[PDB]
RNA sequence: UUGUGGCAGCCAAGCGUUCAUAGCGACGUUGCUUUUUGAUCCUUCGAUGUCGGCUCUUCCUAUCAUUGCGAAGCAGAAUUCACCAAGUGUUGGAUUGUUCACCCACCAAUAGGGAACGUGAGCUGGGUUUAGACCGUCGUGAGACAGGUUAGUUUUACCCUACUGAUGACAGUGUCGCGAUAGUAAUUCAACCUAGUACGAGAGGAACCGUUGAUUCACACAAUUGGUCAUCGCGCUUGGUUGAAAAGCCAGUGGCGCGAAGCUACCGUGUGCCGGAUUAUGACUGAACGCCUCUAAGUCAGAAUCCAAGCUAGCAUGCGACG
RNA sequence: GGUGAACAGCCUCUGGCCAAUGGAACAAUGUAGGCAAGGGAAGUCGGCAAAACGGAUCCGUAACUUCGGGAAAAGGAUUG
């Protein structure tokens, strides 16, 4: 499926919510697909569907866990090309548990490895890079 | 081969090296090494560092 | 009193004891199994870890994301001059194991392989094998030698050749005395093996006679030395909290009350590195054979006429002039270290073993600092 | 010792829509365990440092997942019962000092346990357990509380052994070897195809082979990325100072920017292993027993199991060849 | 003496000293000092320890109030 990229977003991370959903802010509480190991904080990367809660935003989205997808990461990571490509800020989008895009559009550039794994986030994306 | 130009020092990066920073305005900036990345992040202007190709082409050296 | 929260062991017990290797040269503790149906060939060879670079290639891997896509991979260059055959050793099976039946040595030995037999070559009178190489200028001597070779053909089951490196044709190594080992012959009958070795005394064996491109090898050697070193670094145990009296970086409990002993499997502080390790299944990307178009670091796409050595030579190793290999991934030991290249023991049948490797670009920018040009010639044209 | 705590058998009234035994099994009844609690008071009161957590190691099975199986009121999917099975794994967090508890989430799974209720010259000192102090109930009072709260010193290893590594004598000296024995390491999951196929009224809905990755772990290594700077490498710069410029120097590394070399990171990269015997189980031939029958004699297929192979050590005061 | 609000710290002049047993090496664990990518208390009984803020000028300054304060609130800008 996807390749292994540097895990930059541990639990308790606070990321921008890069869509027109109303939430200004997500708060990572766990990452899907991680099998744990003593004392290691689960970490999230681009394309990692996570569980996030909104700490600053629309009151109709706050105080409930919800699947998100990380689309921008500030931790440099090693593309297979050799380049260490990264973004300016950590940012994610709210998705339904199957991965359908909850919102309508995505503000800011979006990662290619996230797009090629999530078709609908890829569709709502505006500038893949 | 397909080289590419750094957008701070203007020097050709060869395949297998380079750091590309994706600024929030969706532009792609390819730095050749750490030194360009840091001079860029520190808010310095490439056209005023005496070693940069932008400086050299601006003063015709 | 059970462990509240399980977690897998730190470090592996399959590598104890971890101490100084009592051998600088990586010993082949197992040779490829003999196959008398195949044509006769060697099974091991000696190189020297020159340095690392990286490459970029076009992957052909149906079903991968990287298919039809270029990828960047770290490679290691192993400068690997042809060995010299200076002996032929026979082994016979006994209920104890294998015996060195008897050994035969070539008439001449180089001024440096005869250094391997001394610890103070200078103050010596340099007489190693002097009275043996007189077994060749006499009729009785040649009679005895051919008697020994017939003994070897008729009795031996495992035949090995003595071969040494030409440690002098690499000036970058500040060393004059050669590395000598036994490379086991495989294939053919015993008579074919012994005839192959004897005929091939005193003559140089190229690395291609041993290996082929795309072939999987196993690199053996002694890791870098890191010295007497604490437990957190040796074994990987987690550190204790910041506020601990008498030090943080250690193991808190070194065993339960009973047994009333320190178990051998508790992490302790001691030698790290300079261990013996075999690291298997390293792929061969390119053979550089000195003297023709395949030597240089020019691929079929890139044509900047440059040699494999980077700008300013390989760090701590110098410039590669002799033949060499290029293996994917890292290599045991520091630069300048002797390594033993051994054919695989497994049967390479997976896709990852069978890909043909076709490069696109061999990075040459100096590995000393942030190299920015591929050739000193291009740097000179860029500066003027 | 085992009342008590936990566990597991026997019979079979019934439940299980019909049906005792798929799955339970009441009235009864037989046992096992030493993590609970009780009983005792045998060692210890010229002191065995007392709860918990962190760390780290090892072992047990009364098996939660993981491999292989048998049974079903097993159509598929899922789930339940049991068998050979302890190799491997069993997580991040809210609140509490808490073990325990109970939620959020991941997970293939969030099983239970022992090791002087493992582990204080290993930590911590939150609780408890001195002296200060406050409240409440009690006492006439000093004071008490298996009531609540706050503050309250955590000493020593250099000995022996154990363990980790380091030399080293013993047939002169040196190269190459042999390999007794000991350690051992790999684990699991995901996606595509198979396939919306088998199965199924429909609803739903597998898997084998094949391909590509990943998780935990291990061993290396440093081309790139990152990290580190007292290269006091270059530059800049504050305060003082050598009359000034230049050059410097002091402020224990003056400070800042970049910073090679080395070291290093799942924060970077690579690699991680082939045969034989078998357990459960299902079978072959085949009697006892004119039939049947996997067992009785003989055979077979068979697993994260076993032993090898492979990897490490090899002062085994072991051995071989040659100089 | 200089900087500086300053008997702060930092540096120098008069005066006084180099007295704390020295040589080699730069291993683990320490004592003291630092720096760290992404995250930012998830660690832990507990933000313990460290980092961060810090001078000055200009603006602005909430609840509450015993009307005295809070107040250097908070929040901004500038500095060679
Ligand atoms: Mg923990
Ligand atoms: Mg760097
Ligand atoms: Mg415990
Ligand atoms: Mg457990
Ligand atoms: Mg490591
Ligand atoms: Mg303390
Ligand atoms: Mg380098
Ligand atoms: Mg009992
Ligand atoms: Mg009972
Ligand atoms: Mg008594
Ligand atoms: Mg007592
Ligand atoms: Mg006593
Ligand atoms: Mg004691
Ligand atoms: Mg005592
Ligand atoms: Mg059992
Ligand atoms: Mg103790
Ligand atoms: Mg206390
Ligand atoms: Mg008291
Ligand atoms: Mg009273
Ligand atoms: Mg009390
Ligand atoms: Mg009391
Ligand atoms: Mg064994
Ligand atoms: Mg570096
Ligand atoms: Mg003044
Ligand atoms: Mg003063
Ligand atoms: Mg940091
Ligand atoms: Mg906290
Ligand atoms: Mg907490
Ligand atoms: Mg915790
Ligand atoms: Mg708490
Ligand atoms: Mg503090
Ligand atoms: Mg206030």
């Amino acid at each position: 499926n996807k390749f292994r990229m540097s895990l930059g977003l541990p639990v308790a991370a606070t990321v921008n919510c890069a869509d027109n959903t109303g939430a200004k802010n997500l708060y990572i509480i766990s990452v899907k697909g991680i099998k744990g190991r003593l004392n290691r904080l689960p970490s999230a990367c681009v394309g990692d569907m996570v569980m996030a809660t909104v700490k600053k935003g629309k009151p109709d989205l706050r105080k409930k866990v919800m699947p998100a997808v990380i689309v921008r990461q500030r931790k440099p990571w090693r593309r297979k090309d050799g380049v260490f490509m990264y973004f300016e800020d950590n940012a994610g989008v709210i998705v339904n548990p199957k991965g359908e895009m909850k919102g309508s559009a995505i503000t800011g550039p979006i990662g290619k490895e996230c797009a090629d794994l999530w078709p609908r986030i890829a569709s709502a994306a505006n500038a893949i890079v | 081969l397909k080289t590419e130009l750094c957008r701070f020092s203007g020097q050709k990066i060869y395949p297998g090296k380079g750091i590309r920073f994706i600024r929030s305005d969706s532009q792609v900036f390819l730095f050749a090494n750490s030194k360009c990345k840091r001079y860029f992040h520190n808010r310095l202007k490439p056209a005023k560092l005496c070693w940069t190709a932008m400086y050299r082409k601006q003063h015709k050296k | 009193s059970h462990r509240k929260f399980e977690h897998p062991r730190h470090g592996s017990l399959g590598f104890l004891p971890r101490k100084r290797c009592s051998r600088h040269r990586g010993k082949v503790k197992s040779f490829p199994k003999d196959d008398q149906q195949k044509p006769c060939h060697l099974t091991a060879f000696l190189g020297y870890k020159a340095g690392m670079t990286h490459i970029v290639r076009e992957v052909e891997k149906p079903g991968s994301k990287l298919h039809k896509k270029e990828t960047c991979e770290a490679v290691t260059i192993i400068e690997t001059p042809p060995l010299v055959i200076v002996g032929l050793v026979a082994y016979v099976k006994t209920p104890r194991g294998l015996r060195t039946l008897n050994s035969v040595w070539a008439q001449h030995l180089s001024e440096d392989v005869r250094r391997r037999f001394y610890k103070n070559w200078c103050k010596s009178k340099k007489k190693a094998f002097t009275k043996y190489a007189l077994k060749y200028d006499s009729d009785s001597g040649k009679k005895e030698i051919q008697l020994q070779l017939e003994k070897m053909k008729k009795y031996a089951t495992i035949v090995r050749v003595i071969a040494h490196t030409q440690i002098r044709k690499m000036k970058g190594l500040k060393q004059k005395k050669a590395h000598l080992m036994e490379i086991q012959i495989n294939g053919g009958t015993i008579a074919d093996k012994v005839d192959y070795g004897y005929k091939f005394f005193e003559k140089e064996v190229p690395v291609e006679a041993v290996f082929q491109k795309d072939e999987m090898v196993d690199i053996i050697g002694v890791t870098k030395g890191k010295g007497y070193e604490g437990v957190v670094t040796r074994w990987g145990v987690t550190r204790l909290p910041r506020k601990t009296h008498r030090g943080l970086r250690k193991v808190a409990c070194i065993g339960a009350w009973h047994p009333a002993r320190v178990s051998y499997t508790v992490a302790r502080a001691g030698q790290n590195g300079y261990h013996h390790r075999t690291e298997m299944n390293k792929k061969i990307y390119k053979m550089g054979k000195s003297g023709q178009e395949s030597h240089e670091a020019c691929t079929e796409f890139d044509r900047t006429e440059k040699d494999i050595t980077p700008m300013g030579g390989f760090p701590h190793y110098g410039v590669v002039k002799g033949d060499y290999l290029m293996i994917k991934g890292c290599c045991v030991g520091p630069k300048k270290r002797v390594v033993t290249l051994r054919q695989s023991l497994l049967k390479q049948t997976s896709r990852l073993a069978l890909e043909e490797i076709k490069l696109k670009f061999i990075d040459t920018s100096s590995k000393f600092g942030h190299g920015r040009f591929q050739t000193t010639d291009e740097k000179q044209k860029f500066y003027g």
